[PDB]
RNA sequence: CUUUAAUGUUUGAUGUUCUAACGUUGACCCGUAAUCCGGGUUGCGGACAGUGUCUGGUGGGUAGUUUGACUGGGGCGGUCUCCUCCUAAAGAGUAACGGAGGAGCACGAAGGUUGGCUAAUCCUGGUCGGACAUCAGGAGGUUAGUGCAAUGGCAUAAGCCAGCUUGACUGCGAGCGUGACGGCGCGAGCAGGUGCGAAAGCAGGUCAUAGUGAUCCGGUGGUUCUGAAUGGAAGGGCCAUC
RNA sequence: UGAACUCGCUGUGAAGAUGCAGUGUACCCGCGGCAAGACGGAAAGACCCCGUGAACCUUUACUAUAGCUUGACACUGAACA
RNA sequence: GUUUAUUAAAAACACAGCACUGUGCAAACACGAAAGUGGACGUAUACGGUGUGACGCCUGCCCGGUGCCGGGAGGUUAAU
RNA sequence: UUUUGUAUAAUGGGUCAGCGACUUAUAUUCUGUAGCAAGGUUAACCGAAUAGGGGAGCCGAAGGGAAACCGAGUCUUAACU
């Protein structure tokens, strides 16, 4: 009665760390957030991050909760 | 699928018109969302319609 | 004889400047009352031939 | 219905242009039957064009050159 | 007009009679030493029967064909598309008739915005009331909840309540992810016109991931785009949609 | 009937060796017999499966049709109720 | 008695008998696009089809289904 | 030869000689080469004729759009940073 299964998805991470980005590029595909927009990210209604402008992307730690950013500094 | 497809017909002189899904037994009311209309170019209320 | 262009392909497919071909996306026919507003819109304006589908469209239609 | 190029506009006959005689210079076909000038370049010899479309490079280039427009 | 009755009219179903069509594998005569056939005379049937065209029913009497794949041989059983986790070996992807579960919806609000609030489970007290209803205080700190299975997320709450509303809006969309392709997903920003808020701002459906079906052939509405001599229309085309 | 200067055994091997490895045995060549082997000869397996193969047969499989049957019109008319 | 000439001669087939059913004769039925033949130079004590299978004792219950025969109120229903 | 894999006990061949399997026509695309060049080339046919006539026609230099139509722009849109 087993053997059903579902096509994947391709999650995970587009864009790593020190990663030169250009303006509306992917930087992140998940369900939840498992990291959350910072500076120049967007979150999407399917909670993708995007880059709202060009530079390197960039993961740190803030809040209360050691919760995990995405930035992009334009330099 | 036993919530069914309407078309929402806006009041304006314009055919132009939306679709949209309703119940009819829970809600067996009539429509009349206001909603934008290209071919005017306004906002105007549109009447549920077959 | 001369080949005979596959009629089926010569309504669905025309000869661009760089010897490509424009078609229609095939998702706006019926049942459009599910799917999103973006997405019509979307699929609305023509689409060029992919590559690799270009070799079969070329050999179904060689004359134009 | 076909597009005439402005570098053959001239070889007509001598610097007159008009829907009859094309089909003897044979550039447009015996079964044309409408007919629109372009804009091809390399045009010097003033010409007149009677009955034809000439939208907006042709026409400035004959205009420059010596031609005319009528319909 | 409701309700009646003469003459004339269109008549059609039905019944009776007649014969001149037609039938006669009835009789007699002739062609003709001929059980064929034809002609004549007569008898019996008779506008039937029978035949042609059209049409409904019946019709394996006959004919042309179909009757899937996977598969630890085949058959039987089960499965076939989509979603969650595991297998999957810390990017992505990754098979088995491998191990567990779901979906073919729902919602004009459960959507948008503004404002406000913050659970489960226990302890003490208290009419019915008792393990478990509601009330007050405390412990606890998300073990709750999230329209629906699972995973991930969610206190700025994505959870709960209320006000006002229709942005579940139209034309686009740099740039990306994803697939062999068809295709699918994300998207700041621009124009027009709206909603909420004092305002900055938010809103192109729903916490996200299933709720879906290509093309062809057709239906409905709009648009002089076309419309085969011309003026129209039919029919196509485009847009919306079934 | 591929060609042969055509032994036994154990093992290896596309997994049952006259032909490979190791080892043992055996002068060369006939004739009469036996039939264990040469997966001996004969027959592009009838079994099983595959082919979007074929052919026949079956039926309340599909689509047709001969035949049978219904009506309309025609050949087909005339008088009465 | 008959049968798989060439691996099966049998319990199979046929059989006299029995029953059902069709047929009024231009018979049913069969072979034929048709004419015309067979049935039959016969006509119900005859002919065709079907099942059973000498003879003896028998052959029970069921008409829903599928066929067949008869009826007809109402419904549905082509061409025209 | 066929296979993941053959001395295989998988298939084929007794031997020799002869014959025996990627061709042809007409179109289209690409490459090489030759001619001409914003031009290139003729088909049928005519022709004391592989010459020479014949330029009907085809391909190309301009595309965009379903189309009207527009035009180095065009379509999309009320209109495009």
């Amino acid at each position: 009665r087993n053997g059903r299964d579902s096509e994947a998805k391709r999650l995970g991470v587009k864009r790593f760390g020190g990663e030169s980005v250009l303006a509306g590029s992917i930087i992140v595909r998940q369900r939840g957030t498992k990291f959350h927009a910072g500076a120049n990210v967007g979150c999407g209604r399917d909670h993708t991050l995007f880059a709202k402008a060009d530079g390197k992307v960039k993961f740190e730690v803030k809040g209360p909760k050691n919760r995990k950013f995405i930035s992009i500094e334009a330099e | 699928g036993i919530r069914e497809k309407i078309k929402l017909v806006s009041s304006a002189g314009t055919g132009h018109f939306y679709t949209t899904t309703k119940n009819k037994r829970t809600k067996p009311e009539k429509l009349e969302l206001k909603k934008f209309d290209p071919v005017v170019r306004q906002h105007v209320i549109y009447k549920e319609a077959k | 004889p001369k080949i005979k262009t596959v009629r089926g392909a010569a309504k669905r497919f025309k000869k661009t400047g760089k010897g490509g071909f424009k078609h229609k996306h095939a998702n706006l026919r019926h049942i459009l009352t599910k799917k999103a507003t973006k997405r019509k819109r979307h699929l609305r304006p023509k689409a060029m031939v992919s590559k690799g589908d270009l070799g079969l469209v070329i050999a179904c239609l060689p004359y134009a | 219905t076909a597009e005439i190029r402005l570098s053959d506009l001239a070889k007509v006959e001598g610097g007159v242009v008009d829907l009859n005689t094309l089909k003897a210079a044979n550039i447009i076909g015996i079964q044309i039957e409408f007919a629109k000038v372009i804009l091809a370049g390399e045009v010097t010899t003033p010409v007149t064009v009677r009955g034809l479309r000439v939208t907006k490079g042709a026409r400035a280039a004959i205009e420059a050159a010596g031609g005319k427009i009528e319909e």
